[PDB]
């Protein structure tokens, strides 16, 4: 009996699900070997390191290595400041779309910046910036999109993980009284 | 609705988690300049065992 | 003769293991400079992954029930602060326990007799007798060698002359005052030095640690002021700064002054609660305060500017601050007040400079929360001491302006007790040193902690002892309560107005502890620093008499 | 002209107060003004076999040499070297070089056995790594030097003679040359970046080593060169395989932009670790930026026959001939070096095994397309280079595809003499 | 209950009043029924508590005034008031549930 939720996730059980998908390391500690080992379960490869030459570990071993400086977060492909800008022009000249969003938009945003700020180009006015201003234009269409709400079929075609997460417990409790209306009426 | 359970290969993974703990007890027992690898595969077992935990506590 | 490295090594060898309680610190619960030096020992071992305890000791004997019980996993122990003067083999009972020892300890000193029981016979303590205190001097060494060894009339009478001749050596050691030669929180940053881990955060642990005894303690500040003002150049991101972004801390030297908290308190509200003013223009009468204003008078401040609190003052007059206080402190005295000092500022948070922090850390030591009636006090300051140890960080700043606000209604107090001993005169002007006996007034309840009495004591020392000669004297304080009449008095030290050849000034060790040995009136020996004390109502005036007799000083 | 004491990717004050005096792949050593005096950081990129330090000069250091086994420092003027070793047992060691009237120390190695220092006359001091010399030699002014494991790399220069490198290998007692002063394909120089000529006039940023025994070297032109073939005393070339004025106009959506920069480290078996120095000024400053990557690709594009085809897109019938270069010269710097010495890690087989399977396989876009446009002798000639066997009959089927008979007749005459050389 | 106590008959649910004599026959029956699952399953001896996920392995943990040194499972602790560890946060989720230790 969890009865505290047990029917949704609750927002720390979907930093769970994303610390399983990998990304690429600049390594500190060599260990490959010249002519003891991680022997996990769910990787059970790259023993074999570099110093300085990129590699792709899962994401919950590498933030168990930069805590005690061991190795460095890479940027993915989206943390750029001329890459966000094509996504965000996306959204003012098309008010029905979602742009595109690698669906780890929200929480590869978190864990990243709190942890591993000395790795990008300049976060300060640059990132934090663009993230909180590509939350809030995409907050308005969420909004506008629930006054056409029926009882049959709906279409919500590209949301994160997160900005689904806290809207679940409003549209299945109340989409499941337009269907007792409708078909009690019949 | 409940539904049907996976009865193949959860007896695999009940039968590997018993397989492994071990190892850790008779590597960190059995070696006595690396406590890296000995706090990796600590970190991952109670992280599968918490999948388990929230599964079967589920239903 | 230990260097560190060799000795870091020597602790990660038996402590990497599976069991928790592998190494246990203990922390002196007063020492503010025992404060930083174990804050940036929990980084070092947070890095490492090892696992420990960090239990706060209050008094002399609480030591002893905290060591003799808990015995079971010491594969290390470490000291800071403690175990510089008393001998620990003959206090704590130890014996051998089978090279190899199952226990270390690594004692961590600031004081002045080395106690050589301690440094020599090093079976199981660990010394710390690299020459920064030891300075290498041989007659102490040679003399406890030809000690232990323990016609024959004449070569042994010899041998007696030279016994008697050698415990005179020993008796010019251990007779000797004790004071401060080095920080703690300077010799831990040496050996973060040679390890590799030397942060930014790491750098102000030490700014906190070496200007708590500045203030009011000796000055060894003048000689590790040029150590720490090249490890602040050396880690600096650029030349010229972005304009304020809300990341990057940045603390770089500035011209600071002596005031106390400008920053968060008014210009006119820092000039009368102060030291170096105070003692330049005796504010306490009513013949110095009109000097207050002719001041500003002559700075073109009005009385309204100078009681608006310092960030509602205008722009133009904190641009030329550092241009009207050379034109017209002259005349006053006043040129010592324009001094070299650190800022620290966390993006748009505002600064706080070195000096500003410090006192908001002995003021959150003892406020902001029979002999069974003693020891529920004593858990008021050891829970007192985790609510320092939090603030010190950077995330919780809710935290640290409950301490200011805390700190300058602990000086308003003070300066209201200090103002009615100096018109009533209530001192003792002795032949060997001066004395004064509170006995009634107003918040009496604030002064039965061991930093009080010394923040008062401090404005008194910089007060009559002062640029005029009158004499050199020490001082003796006595405050007093109800609840069975503690009496803490209090051995203070007499010091210079800046402007630094005899280092010795301390007497109230040796010359106290012969009286307390020879009636044992009511007395209690229970702190870390063996120059204050309690004692009984009727033991007063019978124990102050034989103090002007056998005078060492 | 005037000579400039050179350290491998050093950079110069500007208006700021702290540069690097050195920059490879083992750590970066930087240096910081106190008006009297400098404080020098030595700081490492590995981690788990080093430590990092800081001191405090006193004589005003310019020069050093960063690698695994100690650390040479040096002086511009007074001559004045301190050897600093990363171990604790082994002690240090200061000597005082002579000097003439107007001479210079322009750069220095550490070779594990060797300690050479070269002045700006032309001598050649060579110590023991205690402090004992050994001989003392007369060549041209030496303006650059770097070493590895036991090998030693030099560039020659005179006002009169030019440029020529020098590649020799002080071994136990072994003293091999491999060329002694051939000429070198590099164009030295002739705005934000006046800064930058003032300090470095020669004009070469950072040379090094590979990471398999190949030197490098990156001139000006930001062009990476590589030697290939330097066991055999003929058959030297010097292949270029990176232009820097190339891969940042495909970056920058096919346009020219005055704002990315590339400041090389090392070299790895196929990829270019690079600090991306992004602005006006062509060093990176401080912190030190992550290294990113890059690949090679051979010189091979052309600017303007792109932008008739429309980031940069290319089509397959130009990108099919630049991964036939590429995979044809990197078996060349991979089957010798097994054969002569050998592999170090391992693994040296089975990447030689992939590289062939890239290297028939792009051959199969442009010999379709051979076929496509009705040619038979172009397409005869690509199949004598397909060495995999398994690849010939595979072509035979795309003979028939295009329907050319007389073509599938002629590779089945190439198999037949391929099928009686093995039996001898 | 059945946390860490493994026998917590009195001790917890401190009315024992406002219960009928059914309903409190009902519930210690109950708790037996337990105990056979985490005897089936040994992915862990009482599988009960921590539907928290794991995160940040070594944790920092300050004592809130509870004498007694009392643990003996895993090693003792030698626990005094107000003194705070570095330990992992598998050999406490089984005390910071009693009240005992404050801090996450």
């Amino acid at each position: 009996l969890p009865a505290h939720l047990q029917q949704t996730f609750s927002p720390e059980e979907i930093q769970f699900i994303v610390e399983n998908e990998p990304i690429k390391i600049f390594p500190r500690i060599t260990t490959r070997q010249k002519i003891w080992q991680l022997i996990t379960t769910d990787d059970k490869a790259l023993n074999n390191m570099v110093a300085m030459r990129s590699t792709e570990v899962v994401l919950w071993i590498a933030l168990l290595l930069k805590q005690q400086s061991k190795c460095s977060i890479v940027a993915p492909q989206w943390l750029t400041t001329k890459e966000l800008d094509r996504k965000i022009q996306y959204e003012k000249t098309h008010p029905d779309r979602f742009s595109e969003l690698p669906w780890n938009w929200l929480v590869l945003a978190r864990i990243l910046f709190n942890k591993a700020k000395d790795d990008f180009h300049d976060p300060i006015h640059e990132l934090r910036g663009k993230i909180q201003d590509l939350r809030e234009i995409r907050q308005i269409k969420v909004l506008k999109g629930l006054k056409y709400l029926n009882e049959s079929h709906l279409q919500l075609d590209n949301l994160s993980l997160l900005e689904i997460n806290e809207l679940r417990p409003f549209i299945t409790e109340i989409m499941d009284k337009l269907r007792e209306i409708h078909t009690a009426s019949l | 609705e409940l539904l049907p359970y996976p009865h193949q290969l959860m007896k695999r993974l009940l039968n590997r988690i018993s397989m492994q703990s071990q190892l850790i007890e008779n590597i960190s027992m059995g070696f006595l300049e690396s406590k890296l690898p000995l706090l990796c595969m600590e970190t991952e077992l109670e992280r599968l065992k918490f999948v388990i935990r929230s599964y079967i506590r589920c239903r | 003769i230990s260097q560190f490295s060799e000795a870091y090594n020597k602790i990660l060898r038996n402590s990497s293991s599976h069991s928790s309680c592998q190494l246990v610190i203990f922390v002196s619960c007063l020492n503010i400079d025992a404060l930083c030096a174990t804050k940036m020992l929990s980084l070092l071992f947070k890095k490492q992954l090892v696992q420990s305890q960090i239990v706060p000791i209050f008094g002399y004997s609480e030591l002893r029930r905290h060591y003799s019980q808990l015995d079971d996993n010491i594969n290390s122990l470490l000291l800071v602060g403690f175990g510089g003067v008393i001998d620990l083999e003959a206090f704590l009972e130890i014996d051998p326990q089978e090279q190899s020892f199952r226990r270390d300890i690594y004692v961590l000193d600031a004081h002045r007799p080395w106690n050589l029981d301690n440094i020599f016979g090093s079976q199981i303590i660990q010394c710390f007798d690299d020459g920064t205190v030891d300075d290498t001097l041989g007659e102490q060494k040679e003399a406890y060698y030809k000690l232990l060894e323990l016609n024959d009339l004449s070569k042994r009478k010899q041998r007696k002359k030279q016994i008697h001749e050698y415990e005179g050596v020993l008796e010019e050691y251990y007779s000797q005052g004790t004071t401060v030669v080095n920080s703690i929180s300077a010799q831990i940053y040496s050996l973060l030095s040679a390890i590799g881990e030397t942060n930014l955060s790491n750098l102000w642990l030490n700014i906190l640690g070496t200007t708590s005894l500045d203030i009011a303690y000796a000055q060894v500040y003048n000689r590790l002021y040029p150590l720490l003002q090249d490890e602040v150049k050396r880690l600096t991101p650029s030349s010229r700064n972005s304009v304020k972004t809300p990341d990057t801390l940045t603390l770089n030297i500035q011209p600071d002054y002596y005031l106390f908290l400008l920053r968060h308190s008014s210009l006119y509200d820092s000039f009368y609660y102060s030291n170096y003013v105070n003692a330049k223009l005796s504010l306490w009468n009513e013949n110095g305060k009109k000097r207050l204003h002719k001041m500003f008078a002559r700075m073109g401040i009005p009385l309204s500017t100078a009681q608006e609190t310092w960030l509602y003052m205008d722009h133009s007059i904190k641009r030329e601050l550092g241009i009207i206080f050379d034109k017209n402190l002259d005349r006053y005295g006043l040129q010592d007040i324009i001094r070299d000092g650190f800022v620290r500022t966390l993006g748009y948070r505002g600064s706080i400079s070195a000096s500003e922090f410090v006192e908001a850390l002995t003021a959150l030591l003892e406020v902001g929360n029979s002999a069974q009636k003693l020891t529920n006090l004593r858990k008021r300051w050891v829970s007192n001491f985790w609510l320092s140890w939090d603030a010190l960080d950077d995330r919780k700043v809710e935290l640290l302006n409950r301490g200011i606000q805390l700190a300058q209604d602990l000086q308003r107090a003070i300066f209201n007790t200090g103002v009615a001993i100096l018109e009533k005169k209530l001192i003792k002007h002795l032949r060997i040193y001066r004395l004064c006996v509170l006995q009634d007034g107003p918040d009496l309840d604030l002064y039965r902690n061991p930093l009080t009495l010394l923040r008062l004591g401090n404005w008194l020392i910089e007060c009559c002892a002062e640029s005029e000669d009158k004499q050199l004297l020490p001082m003796v304080l006595a405050s007093i309560d109800e609840n069975t009449d503690t009496y803490l008095v209090a051995g203070l030290t007499p010091r210079y107005p800046r402007g630094t050849k005899k280092p010795i000034l301390n007497n109230f060790s040796m010359a106290f502890q012969q009286i307390t040995a020879e009636t044992d009136a009511k007395v209690r020996i229970d702190n870390f620093e063996s120059s204050i004390i309690e004692i009984r109502r009727e033991d007063l005036s019978p124990f102050l008499e034989k103090l002007t007799l056998s005078g060492l000083l | 002209f005037r000579y400039m004491p050179f350290s491998p990717a050093g950079t110069p004050f500007g208006f700021t107060d702290r540069r690097y005096l050195t920059m490879n792949e083992v750590g970066y050593v930087s240096t910081v003004k106190n008006s009297e005096q400098y404080s020098i950081t030595v700081s490492f990129f590995d981690v788990g076999r080093f430590r990092e330090y800081h001191f405090e000069d006193l004589f005003g250091y310019d020069l050093c040499f960063l690698n695994e086994k100690g650390t040479l420092f040096g002086q511009s003027k007074t001559g004045q070297i301190q050897y600093r070793p990363h171990d604790s047992i082994h002690s240090n060691w200061t000597k005082i070089i002579p000097l003439q009237a107007g001479e210079r120390i322009t750069s220095v190695a550490a070779t594990p056995v060797r300690v050479i220092v070269g002045t700006s006359l032309g001598y050649f001091r060579s110590f023991n790594q205690f402090g004992v010399p050994f001989a003392v030699e007369k060549t041209s002014p030496i303006v650059a030097l770097t070493a590895q494991n036991y090998r030693v790399f030099s560039v020659h220069y005179s006002q009169f003679h030019g440029l020529s490198y020098s590649l020799s290998e002080l071994g136990t007692s072994s003293k091999r040359y491999y060329k002694r002063e051939c000429p070198l394909p590099m164009s030295l120089p002739n705005d934000a970046n006046l800064d930058y000529y003032n300090f470095n006039p020669m004009g070469i940023k950072s040379l090094f080593f590979s990471s398999y025994g190949d030197p490098c070297i990156f001139g000006s032109d930001n062009t990476l060169l590589l030697l290939s073939k330097w066991r055999s005393p003929e058959e030297s070339k010097w292949l270029p395989i990176l232009d820097s004025n190339m891969e940042i106009w495909k970056m920058s959506g096919g346009k020219e932009t005055t704002d990315i920069h590339v400041w090389p480290l090392a070299l790895a078996y196929d990829t270019l670790n690079c600090i991306l120095v992004k602005g006006k000024h062509i060093w990176p400053e401080f912190p030190l930026p992550l290294p990113s990557e890059m690949e090679i690709r051979m010189p091979v594009f052309v600017k303007s026959k792109l932008l008739e085809e429309n980031e940069i897109q290319i089509p397959v019938s130009m990108a099919a001939e630049e991964e036939y270069l590429r995979s044809k010269v990197l078996s060349e710097l991979l089957t010798d070096t097994l054969e002569n010495d050998g592999e170090m890690y391992g693994n040296e087989n089975e990447v030689l095994a992939a590289l062939n399977g890239a290297y028939d396989k792009a051959l199969l876009r442009l010999f379709a397309s051979a076929c496509s446009d009705q040619n038979v002798e172009k397409a005869l000639s690509l199949a004598h280079e397909l060495k995999q066997d398994r690849a010939l009959t595979a072509a035979v089927k795309i003979s028939e595809r295009a329907e050319l008979p007389s073509l599938v007749k002629k590779i089945n005459n190439i198999r037949e003499a391929r099928y009686e050389q093995q039996l001898k | 209950n059945g946390l860490d106590l493994m026998s917590s008959i009195t001790f917890s649910q401190q009315d024992t009043n406002n219960l009928s004599h059914q309903e409190q026959e009902y519930l210690k029956e109950y708790c037996d029924l337990i105990t056979d699952l985490k005897s089936g399953d040994l992915v862990d001896i009482d599988l009960s508590g921590s539907l928290v996920p794991p995160s940040d392995v070594f944790i920092d943990v300050r004592v809130l005034k509870d004498a007694g040194e009392i643990q003996t499972e895993y090693g003792v602790f030698n626990l005094i008031k107000d003194s705070q560890f570095f330990v992992r946060q598998s050999d406490v989720e089984r005390l910071i549930q009693q009240g005992y230790l404050q801090k996450i």
